[PDB]
């Protein structure tokens, strides 16, 4: 998957997310990708948020929804993203399951140009580009 | 205010904002700009949990998903489509012509001048005939 | 607290309720109430928005929607989705063993021991063709 | 489209939704009513919501998820459906669209079996089944 949000120099935002989805699926598997409350969300008077992961977790929290309604809150994008982040970790707590087994990452953006990102696991890293180059950025993770 | 400014999931983003970067340091709008950068990656047959190249379902079928949202609430999305490289695309058309699915999502790629191709690379069938064999 | 209680959406909501009812008065768990309340619609060929009523898609096939979720963050979904009368029903399945659609819906529906059906009734049919000269 | 809701004895909740969707479709159209944001969202800590009217509608503002967010920050059932549904007509006019054309509501359910309904339009009903038996409610709507 890749998803990708952006802020333009009249101060909009605008996002995609594209996948092929879980190899080897079973046909007709469909994922959070393609999702607007889950894989990609954008409100221009508030902010932008993509997700990738494991498909099944981020549809059951309608997770880019609510990173940003978490902004519409007054949260900062990193403190949405953690905070969105640290629901999900609850449910696989209240599921029974194991926290290793799943993967989620969240990155956002606000009408100012203000980002962050947060995931459930190490590894995963995210690219931003603005006025003073292209980074790739490693955000904080749940599963210390 | 920090803009313009492009964010993207993983390193391959990386190299996928420097295409979105295109469009934004010339004044262009978001949509453009992130339709052109995750195409950048669909196309890369290296790059194989997105578009051509993608590792297909247990059939050897590369269904396909994606959506798009612009500044306005306006949004696209196709899922499981089948033979179309850029399915960012189709759902840009699904937007501005809001969720397709399956046959019915190539039907109407094809209607707006989109192009059946074979998703599946030598590397993606010969893998998944290997994870058959387990 | 007031329980149990169940809601439902327009008139054949009321008759639906019924059956949900059937289920919670006894003490019976809200998921298996909500189920067997809508397949009282899904089941009425004259509830022609749900189920085996329903009005086809443009080229006469009808083709169902559903999703089910549980009190423990559990879900289902079926989309586009021929054939199957109980398109809830195959939802609650996708959960219990998250999202098909389209072939590959009907495929795992099959695979569960759901039968094949011809969801279009006459009246259906009719209908559609008077659209089509329109 | 029907959506359903409960609350059990245990003080637990479900919900489902089901459809045949838009009259002649283009084929391939999947709505709201398959979507966890949209639809339908369940979360057994706060509540449960279902929607009625434009599918397209009700996807693009991911309106079940806001509708039990809202009681998560504390609305009750009414209070979250009716400021949905609020912030959907401000939507509906950012867009530059007549209020006239888009139906959407909710009906929603908290922990405690508090229920309530809003609307944009006049003319939707739900069904309610208690211990005062089943009947037939009609809604607050925004559009006066």
């Amino acid at each position: 998957t890749i998803g990708m949000i952006a802020l333009d120099a009249q101060g909009n935002l605008s996002g995609a997310c594209t996948t092929s989805g879980m190899a080897y699926k079973m046909h007709g598997r469909v994922g959070d990708s393609p999702i607007i409350g889950a894989g990609l969300f954008v409100d221009n008077e508030i902010g932008a948020a993509t997700a990738t992961g494991h498909g099944e977790e981020v549809i059951r929290t309608v997770g880019t929804h609510l990173v940003v309604e978490l902004m519409n809150q007054g949260r900062t994008p990193q403190q949405a993203c953690k905070e969105a982040v640290e629901r999900i970790v609850k449910i696989v707590n209240r599921r029974g399951k194991n926290l290793k087994d799943i993967q989620v990452g969240f990155i956002a953006l606000n009408k100012k140009g203000e980002y962050g990102a947060y995931c459930i696991q190490d590894g995963f890293n995210f690219a931003v580009h603005d006025q003073k180059g292209n980074r790739l950025e490693t955000p904080g993770f749940a599963l210390k | 205010t920090n803009k313009p400014i492009v964010l993207s999931t993983w390193n391959f983003g990386l190299h996928a904002n420097v295409e979105a970067w295109k469009v934004l340091s010339k004044g262009g709008k978001a949509l453009d700009a992130v339709e052109k950068g995750v195409r950048l990656v669909e196309d890369d047959p290296t790059e194989r949990s997105v578009g051509y190249g993608g590792r297909p379902d247990r059939d050897g079928r590369v269904t396909l998903d994606a959506c798009i949202m612009d500044e306005n609430y306006n949004i696209g999305s196709v899922a499981c489509m089948e033979h179309i490289k850029n399915p960012i695309s189709v759902a840009r058309a699904v937007m501005e012509k809001v969720m397709l699915v399956g046959d019915g999502a190539l039907e109407f790629a094809l209607s707006q001048g989109f192009k059946k191709e074979n998703l599946l690379t030598a590397e993606s069938e010969k893998e998944w005939k290997e994870w058959l064999k387990t």
